């Protein structure tokens, strides 16, 4: 219950890999 | 978080911030907030801190940590990472002439896109990615003829550009190589496997930690243990002896102890103090005894 | 949470329900649902769950822990326990004339008062505590003359009476005694003792999980270890050595290792693999190397 | 932060102890 809550509780930079990379080829 | 990262013939650099934001508190706020910070209406961190206020959630910055690696004169690596209920990240490595692209979830490779030419590759939130590409979009033609140095300078403009923003820190690191690796696939394997066996190490202290702790718990307050049997503790086959609060202790059924007894006495604890019973007289052991059981009146 | 608890000359009798319910949400949302859970209105379980999901935080129901102990022969003892920011405690311990109210807040006995003669205890929330005055107010009056156990019943009607409630359990302990304790002060302060032990050994055990883990967090991946002098690894002032991934391990600057080298050679590592720099032969040795300080590329 | 963030996250039976404990003297 308590590793399991860590992880519903705490969020690090959620959504800031939702999208997918910008790549530019040369 | 932002990465940015060039790749070619003239070799790879590499720039990153970093800043982390964790947050702590509800789901549609922690939605809400997400959105918020990545729709660009968000201006520094003032309004972050004082917006997460009004809906009643903590963030925590935290700018104290590289984002960026230099694994070897030939290799150059950095990671942006997200978690929650998964631990998704999003690793970019780069070499002279070649870029990979990873993609992990958890302690899987998803995706693993290698190329090999010119290009450049920005790792971020969807707001930074759109403005960086903006700037790039006119000057990355002049990369791929410029000289090392001059690229790095080149990312830090476009740093010192959009630091101002609160998902970016106001310090950042460059790392640059201009040598090629020749078992560029394997180095990358062998970095990742690192990363694996640090998550197992830290599931594997996990379960020790709860293992110890369990025997904590199992120790014996008040019970009835056992009987002396030729002048040593018989221990019951409900409760065992261990040497330390150790993880994976050594186990023992009969005991040396120290005191006043004969033979046929049977051996009890009241208040963790350990006594003949009908005697009352004290006597003591070197080890520690619990019940065998993890479940002694439910668990 | 629901404990009742008899004292009298005629002894010490004490009933405790099983149930804890623990709240993962917003602050808000938790003080609302805790006051409306004790304010009668919601009356069973599924009005528990179901309101509980209207505000978004979810409710962990765990019936498999008893309150009450039997300390002895002549001691009964029974928890309510209260975890937030602190770890709230309030026990009431029991015995043959004698009973014992105590208040503990993290590691401190806030108040302690002891009782002679007869009496009746109720722990709880505000909800159960008016609702078991009213069902006690009349036939308590009877208990000092009455056995032992006709007050085991007398109480288990009680618990029966309104386990239908959620905050407490379907199913109930109950301990009784008729002996009296001599030292009645000193139990209690080796029981209370026990308890500190407790959250001294979880927060030693916790400090050193996090020390082995900074310890596999300095593992060197990359580094320019050492030098090997007189056919020994000498390690720079930079980068020790131990020998288990222990909390507390031995400190190696001299270390034995197995290869094809000679004096005078500098001893690096990539990728985890430590080889011969310029050499690149695979170099193998029973030791683990880390970084000394705990920095390396911020912290 | 991670041993801070249970004690923010995860409440037992909170307000169950926040008022006086009932007592009879007979
Ligand atoms: N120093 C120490 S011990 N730092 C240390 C120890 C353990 C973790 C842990 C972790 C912590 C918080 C969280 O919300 C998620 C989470 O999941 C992961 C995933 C990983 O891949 C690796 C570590 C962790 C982390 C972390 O990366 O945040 C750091
Ligand atoms: N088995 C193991 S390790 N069980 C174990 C380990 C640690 C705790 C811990 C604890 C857990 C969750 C929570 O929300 C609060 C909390 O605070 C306390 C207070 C205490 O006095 C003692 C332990 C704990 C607990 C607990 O009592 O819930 C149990």
């Amino acid at each position: 219950k308590i590793t399991q809550a860590i992880k519903e509780c705490l969020s690090k930079d959620p959504g800031a890999i939702d999208e997918d990379p910008f790549i530019i080829e040369l | 978080a932002l990465i940015i990262c060039y790749y070619g013939k003239n070799g790879a650099v590499i720039g990153g911030d970093r800043r982390q934001i964790f947050f702590r508190g509800s789901e549609e706020n922690r939605k809400i907030l997400e959105e918020k910070l990545y729709s660009g209406e968000i201006k520094s961190e003032e309004e972050l801190y004082k917006l997460a206020e009004k809906l009643n959630i903590k963030i925590i910055i935290e700018d104290d940590r590289e984002k960026v690696r230099k694994i070897s004169d030939s290799v150059v690596c950095g990671e942006v990472r997200s978690l929650g209920i998964d631990a998704k990240r999003r690793r970019v490595y780069a070499t002279k002439g070649k870029c990979a692209i990873v993609d992990i979830l958890n302690d899987t490779v998803t995706n693993q896109t290698i190329k090999e030419g010119f290009g450049i590759v920005v790792l971020g939130n969807r707001f930074l990615k759109k403005k960086a590409e903006e700037e790039l979009k006119r000057t990355a033609k002049l990369f791929p003829m410029m000289p090392i140095q001059q690229i790095e300078d080149a990312i830090k403009e476009i740093f010192e550009k959009l630091k101002w923003h609160p998902t970016v820190s106001k310090e950042y690191d460059i790392y640059s190589v201009n040598k090629y690796e020749k078992n560029f696939e394997e180095v990358i394997k062998k970095d990742i496997e690192s990363l694996f066996k640090y998550r197992e190490q830290l599931r594997k202290q996990l379960i020790d930690f709860g293992k110890v702790m369990s025997i904590v718990n199992k120790i014996v307050k008040n019970g009835e243990i056992g009987v002396i049997k030729d002048g040593k503790l018989h221990l019951y086959d409900d409760y065992i002896a261990i040497d330390k609060i150790d993880p994976n202790p050594k186990v023992f059924k009969v005991v040396d102890v120290e005191g006043n007894f004969k033979d046929g006495d049977i051996v009890v604890i009241e208040n963790g103090d350990m006594k003949i019973k009908g005697t009352n007289e004290k006597v003591t052991t070197k080890y520690i005894i619990i019940h065998k059981g993890s479940h002694h009146h439910h668990h």
